[PDB]
This record gives C-alpha cells, sequence and structure tokens, in this order.
C-alpha cells in the first residue's frame, strides 16, 4: 500500500512541476500581446538607429 | 584659412592614399573649391556608409 500511494504521489508532483514550468514561461513579458510600441528606439534596433 | 587648409590637406593625403600629393596652385578660390568638395566627400561617405551596413543587415 506504502509503494502504490508512493507511486500517485510521484504522478501528481512531476505533472506539477510541469505545469509550474509551462506557467512561467507563458508569463513570460515578450511574449505577452502588443505592448504598445516601445516609445524608445530599442538598443538592438540598429536599423532605426542607423 | 589656417584650419580650413589642415583640413584639406588631410583629406588630400586620405584620397591620394601612398601617392605624393600633386603640387597644385595654393590660392584662396582653389582652397574653397577644394574646401566644398572635401566637406561634400565626408558627409556622403559617412552616409554611405551607414547604407552599406544596412543592406548587410537587410
Amino acid at each position: 500500500v506504502y509503494r502504490e500511494l508512493g507511486s500517485i504521489v510521484q504522478e501528481l508532483k512531476e505533472s506539477g512541476d510541469k505545469l509550474e514550468e509551462r506557467l512561467t514561461m507563458l508569463s513570460d513579458v515578450n511574449l505577452l500581446s502588443a505592448s504598445k510600441p516601445r516609445s524608445n528606439i530599442d538598443s538592438k534596433d540598429l536599423t532605426s538607429h542607423r | 584659412m589656417d584650419e580650413k587648409s589642415t583640413k584639406i590637406i588631410m583629406w588630400l593625403k586620405k584620397m591620394f592614399g601612398d601617392k605624393p600629393l600633386p603640387p597644385y596652385e595654393v590660392n584662396t578660390r582653389t582652397m574653397e573649391i577644394l574646401y566644398q568638395l572635401a566637406e561634400w566627400n565626408e558627409a556622403r561617405d559617412k552616409d554611405l556608409s551607414l547604407v552599406t551596413e544596412d543592406l548587410k543587415l537587410k
């Protein structure tokens, strides 16, 4: 009984960890919709600087 | 006149590289023309460099 409950807890834990990882990824600011273009030209935008 | 003259001589040295600068009549008019030309070339060289780098990126 102890081995069986142990397996169920592990499966739930692995699923829980994977979910947290995905949520963290989806909350990345660069992925989030059309923030109003930045008013300042990004240092990485070489064309606008030129 | 002494500053414009220096700019012209430096510019001519840059353009003619390792070749001895040819002797020319240094008068007020020849210096003005050379000076306008030097300013124009410098401004265009800058513009062309920026365009060339951008085209590489594109």
